RNA sequence: UGUUGCUGUUAAAGGGUUCGUAGUUGAAUUGAGGGCCUCUAAGGCGCAAUGGUUUAGUCCCAUCCACUUCGGAUUGGUGACCC
RNA sequence: CUUUGUGGGAAAUGCCUUCCCUCAACUCACGGCAUCCAGGAAUGAAGGAGGGUAGUUCGGGGGAGAACGUACUGGUGCGUCAGAGGUGAAAUUCUUAGACCGCACCAAGACGAACUACAGCGAAGGCAUUCUUCAAGGAUACCUUCCUCAAUCAAGAACCAAAGUGUGGGGAUCGAAGAUGAUUAGAGACCAUUGUAGUCCACACUGCAAACGAUGACACCCAUGAAUUGGGGACUCAGCACGUUAUCUGACUUCUUCACGCGAAAGCUUUGAGGUUACAGUCUC
């Protein structure tokens, strides 16, 4: 059966952050290779602005509202939010 | 609505204060005015001099006449009408005489079919007019 | 905002009690809210209740057996005493008999049946069926 | 309720829910409070360095990460600004307004919510002198 | 008094704009706003049917040459308007309440 | 005249709107402790033991094979679980 | 002057050791000793307020400057010739000094149709051609910043439809007053032809509307279905734009199958007039 204290995957997919039983964030980080050289560098998935490394021009990340679109060519590895 | 905070006292007390002046009853009790305009000064009854019988008509529902009287203040020196409450009466009041006055019912409004007459004579000469009507005594003219 | 904490649990719970529903959700909590709900759960109006912590302010979930019928809050916490016990119960309650004024007091928090017992009147909080 | 006009948003960042810092971060106390002070020597405001840290190091929070946050850092070293934050802002604002206005008298806009900022402001100073973070004496104009 | 009209006979809804252009009427010139007023898309045709026959006998390079245009006209109309010449009518309160959308 | 205990869409009555001082009202945290003995005091979503042929069960197995909606078979089986 | 990625390999009784031997132009390991020198002990970060950054985000939001569109009215030129305006019917009115009408061109002023909606933006009043330009506002996204800075309001301040008033510019259209013709028993009437103020703009006043949702503001809880409007989530203004499925936050409203409930009824329904005689969230008029 439902309950409010422990609720249930499904309807906790859904909701928003502020919705949310925890309200715990909602973003993660990323490892973003420097493909102009071998330069790992973490950046952030809504990272609202650019960042730089010295071994790219290439930029890493463009600096979009809604998340980061990360420059083509690039590796990504998704490390956890935790 | 109302406020119910501890400290919000001196507000509700201010707007009571405010809004029983919106209220007629009263301004009625307070104020000086209603007191100077009634014609006894608030008193129970007052006494005047018979100046003249004056024959006054009634409203369109009950058609009658009625026998009044306009009397003087002996008090403020103001004139009134006043209504004769029972019947063939009007010889028991002369003119010159000293008779008593009083209110009759509701003393805001009118009495039905008499406009601008909340006044009946109880008494003349100090003589129980009701104790003419109905004979036990007999009027003086002593 | 709200200005009284009591006030924005206990209408979450009147409603869903007047619907009928089994639980219901408290937006925030305080030390005093979980006190109130203590004393109705040993006489028998709930069945249980949890705290749950999102460190910040905690989200209180209840379970509701449907056993109330209201339960209110008396917002500006007006004196009662020893005497006036008598008033505050025939006023505000349908009954003498199972009607339930909870108080603060220097001592705790507690029935006014409690309250006469131990002799010290308080400050009103809040009251249920 | 936004505290003056119209408006209700929800749009807000939230918080970690874990407060101990990442197994990805091995970066210690002391670099990240030197880079926070460098940053400060270009006039950044801790909002920016803030931005600059968590997104090129990861950081999850400078609270997290170090035992205290941005501006105890700065004042501590004595890089600390004297007019706070969302005072500054705010006037910065109002003068562009009070620019455009004295060319363009026409504008009814501009005037409102050069009013709004103006008794804005005035909310902010009374606060800050209430709670000493300004002189006692501080006015707009 | 009494809410006759939910919408209050609008197309404007309650807290958004309180204000909406005035539009003319093509009958008596009246003014009312355009949400108000009442539309109609006319499609007047050129020529009736049995006149149509005729001058596409005529015709050569028209009628059986190319199909025949027609007048378009949006028709804005006042309330007092509408009714009198019976394109809108009274109707009882549970078809009150229905709409037709945009469509004819 | 409604503090206890009033009303304001249409009946008497929400100010055309916003800013704003006196005034009124204002969120959460600091935390109200424990053990050993007796008591059939209760609950047990803990548990060693040992009980129970269907004197109670379901998965596996046996025999059929029934194209597909039969079954029974005994010690079944530290199995499952029940007093 | 190798190997050089990192765990892996070897070998012990998850760990140790050996071996590979720890990369971001300084990175990793070891040593001298030379320096400089208090500082990391703080409650938290409210689906409470303020601020930051970003999508060349979103919109009949506001100001400025420059063009564009037909029509109305007038003028001019090129042609035609007798009626034309206008109404229920007429007449006022305009015509051989050529009206009406058609085409071409120009002048002046206002306005921006249709598209334009049970749509959007603005605090309200209100806001619609295009291009350029100046300063803003809301929504959204964020593990950035601040830490109670709040809510509502006598006093006081600002804004405010149309008509009105002052001064200057403009004056096409419509048009109170006025004039004329009808209609009528009577008729500046309602109607018709005209026409001044006004209608437009700049700078001042006025603050008087059915300024209405006849519904004060902030906050909590509250169910049924289908849509729409923005943001977010799963070469050449271009790693783009639209649509569909699903989710979410913020706005406007419909069920003409809105749940409970309320109300005298009409009606109101997460968008309250509901949660109120079981009468108390807060403030004010």
């Amino acid at each position: 059966d439902s309950d409010l204290s422990y609720p249930t995957v499904r309807s906790e997919r859904m909701k928003h952050k502020r919705r949310r039983l925890v309200q715990g964030p909602n973003s993660y980080f990323m490892d973003v290779k420097c493909p102009g050289c071998n330069a790992i560098t973490i950046v952030y998935s809504h990272a609202t602005s650019e960042v730089q490394c010295n071994g790219c021009a290439t930029k890493l990340c463009r600096p979009t509202g809604g998340k980061a679109m990360l420059t083509t060519g690039c590796g990504f590895r998704k490390k956890a939010d935790h | 609505t109302k406020a119910n905070g501890q400290h919000a006292a001196r507000k509700l007390v201010r707007l009571r204060r405010k809004n029983r002046w919106a209220d007629k009853g009263w301004k009625k009790s307070h104020t000086f005015v209603a007191q100077k305009a009634n014609p006894f000064g608030g008193s129970s009854h007052a006494k005047g001099i018979v100046l003249e019988k004056i024959g006054v008509g009634a409203k369109q529902p009950n058609s009658a006449i009625r026998k009044c009287v306009r009397v003087q203040l002996i008090k403020n020196d103001k004139k009134i009408i006043a209504f004769v409450p029972n019947d063939g009466c009007l010889h028991f009041i002369e003119e010159n005489d000293e008779v008593l006055v009083s209110g009759f019912g509701r003393s805001g409004h009118a009495v039905g079919d008499i406009p601008g007459v909340r006044f009946k004579i109880v008494k003349v000469s100090n003589v129980g007019l009701y104790a003419l009507y109905r004979q036990k005594k007999e009027k003086p003219r002593n | 905002t709200m200005m009284s904490v009591l006030a924005n649990a206990l209408r979450c719970i009147a409603s869903a009690e007047r619907r009928g529903k089994r639980q219901v959700l408290i937006r925030p909590s305080s030390k005093v809210v979980v006190k109130f709900l203590q004393v109705m759960q040993k006489h028998g109006y709930i069945g249980e209740f949890e705290i749950i912590d999102d460190h910040r302010a905690g989200k209180i979930v209840v379970n509701l057996n449907g056993r109330l019928n209201k339960c209110g809050a008396i917002c500006p916490r007006f004196d009662c005493t020893t005497p006036d016990f008598e008033k505050w119960v025939k006023n505000i309650l349908p009954s003498r008999q199972f009607g339930f004024v909870v108080l603060t007091t220097s001592l705790g928090i507690m029935d006014h049946e409690e309250a006469r017992a131990r002799n010290t009147g308080g400050k009103v909080l809040g009251f249920f069926y | 309720v936004r505290m003056q006009g119209v408006g209700h948003g929800k749009s807000a960042s939230s918080l970690p829910f874990c407060r101990t810092p990442p197994s990805w971060l091995k970066i210690a106390s002391r670099d990240v409070i030197d880079a926070v002070c460098k940053l400060a020597k270009k006039g950044l405001t801790p909002s920016r360095i803030g931005m600059q840290l968590r997104d090129s190091m990861g950081i999850a929070q400078v609270k997290n990460v170090t035992g205290r946050k941005i501006l105890r850092i700065l004042k501590h070293k004595g890089m600390a600004p004297e007019i706070p934050e969302d005072l500054y802002c705010l006037i910065k604002r109002a003068t562009e307004m009070r620019k455009h206005l004295e060319r363009n008298t026409k504008d009814r806009d501009t005037k409102f919510r050069l009013i709004l900022v103006e008794s804005r402001i005035h909310r902010l100073a009374r606060y800050y002198k209430r709670v000493k973070q300004l002189p006692p004496t501080w006015k707009y104009e | 008094m009494t809410t006759k009209r939910r919408n209050h006979g609008r197309a404007k809804p309650p807290c958004s704009r309180g204000r909406t252009r005035p539009v003319h009427c093509f009958n008596c010139g009246r003014l009312a706003p355009k949400d108000k007023a009442v539309g109609r898309f006319v499609v007047r045709r050129m020529l009736d049917q049995a006149s149509a026959r005729d001058v596409a006998e005529a015709s050569n390079v028209y009628g059986a040459g190319f199909p025949m245009p027609k007048l378009y006209m949006k028709q804005r109309f006042c309330i007092a308007c509408a009714i009198h010449s019976r394109t809108v009518r009274a109707r009882p309160t549970d078809m009150r309440k229905r709409r037709f959308t945009t469509k004819v």
